[PDB]
């Protein structure tokens, strides 16, 4: 037993951030952001890469989290812009730039999200750009 | 704001800095890259009474530091302590750290953790493992490679200092990100650059 430092902090409406939006898709799946200041490519996070669009808004969005811990590991707004290229003929992982806000401040990251199967992919990849089609 | 001093202290090579690297990139780093004399990163944990922010002290571990490494203890609140369990010598020397600690900063939350539990060949068995029972210090099987019980340490200590047993880390606010229009050049471009990076093998 410790004698406590801080004093206790009031419970909280634990929000979640996700609501007002609905799951367009979501998958698990392996993100990769790259380094540059070395070459190696990184591994960003384990989990479930989501596509919601805002219930009113209706702005769609990539949100992936981390499993066990729960902590975002991409949360940029799909764009017109942004293109799923495939990489090194990878049919189970795309490659994108995106300017996301993972950690709450905004960063040019370029991206790769890898799958376990082909269908999961091609399903993200359709979604993904089905989602852009709005 | 709430915020911790947490001192991560142990035998190089044990995986201390690799294990707080990946609670900050979600990497894992394959290669050794010692530390020299402490490197402070800040952890932030979203719980139920609120968000915690842990500013993590990861000391370095060559001996040869053995004098500075008192100063980067003042103050200091809770540490976790670690071994490799791959490498018996490790553990034998537990019970050095553990007596640095209570040394500068007596009582003090302190877990234990004994990393790279991911590894088959495992040396340092289960039963051997006794020093937090004797020293009445909280331990856990880690493995900053799957990630394995890699947030119980922190958990654990949390409730300590706040002092809700029950307080838990709970998903994270999805806050709304920021709005970037315009593609002209802009994206055309973000194209090009882009090829130098998938034309970089993917890891694993
Ligand atoms: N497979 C496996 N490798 C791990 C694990 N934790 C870290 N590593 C490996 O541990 C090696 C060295 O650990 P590192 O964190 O760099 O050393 P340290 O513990 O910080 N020592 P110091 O900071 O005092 O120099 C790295 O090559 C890394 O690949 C684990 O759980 N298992
Ligand atoms: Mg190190």
């Amino acid at each position: 037993h410790f004698e406590p430092v801080v004093p206790l902090p009031d419970k909280i409406e634990v929000k979640t951030g996700e609501e007002d939006e609905e799951e367009f898709f979501c998958n698990r799946a392996k993100l990769f952001r790259f380094d540059v200041e070395s070459k190696e490519w990184k591994e960003r996070g384990i989990g479930n890469v989501k596509i919601l669009r805002h219930k009113t808004s209706g702005k769609i969005r990539l949100l992936m989290r981390r499993e066990q811990v729960l902590k975002i590991c991409a949360n940029h707004y799909i764009s017109p812009d942004m293109k799923l290229t495939p990489n090194a003929g990878s049919d189970r992982s795309f490659v994108w730039h995106a300017l996301d806000y993972a950690d709450e401040l905004p960063k040019p990251e370029q991206l790769a999200i890898r799958f376990k199967t082909p269908e999961e992919a091609a399903l993200f990849k359709c979604k993904f750009e089905e989602a852009q089609s709005i | 704001q709430v915020q911790f001093k947490l001192v991560l202290v142990g035998d190089g090579g044990t995986g201390k800095t690799t294990f707080v690297k990946r609670h900050l990139t979600g990497e894992f780093e394959k290669k050794y890259v010692a530390t020299l004399g402490v490197e402070v990163h800040p952890l932030v944990f979203h719980t139920n009474r609120g968000p915690i922010k842990f500013n993590v002290w990861d000391t370095a571990g060559q001996e040869k530091f053995g004098g500075l490494r008192d100063g980067y203890y003042i103050q200091a609140q809770c540490a976790i302590i670690m071994f490799d369990v791959t490498s018996r010598v490790t553990y034998k020397n537990v019970p050095n750290w553990h007596r640095d600690l209570v040394r500068v900063c007596e009582n003090i939350p302190i877990v234990l953790c004994g990393n790279k539990v991911d590894i088959k060949d495992r040396k340092v068995k289960a039963k051997s493992i006794v020093f937090h029972r004797k020293k009445n210090l909280q331990y856990y099987d880690i493995s900053a490679k799957s990630n394995y019980n890699f947030e119980k340490p922190f958990l654990w200590l949390a409730r300590k200092l706040i002092g809700d047993p029950n307080l838990e880390f709970v998903a994270m606010p999805a806050l709304a990100p920021p709005e970037v229009v315009m593609d002209p050049a802009l994206a055309a471009q973000y194209e090009h650059d882009l090829e130098v990076a998938q034309t970089t093998a993917l890891p694993d």
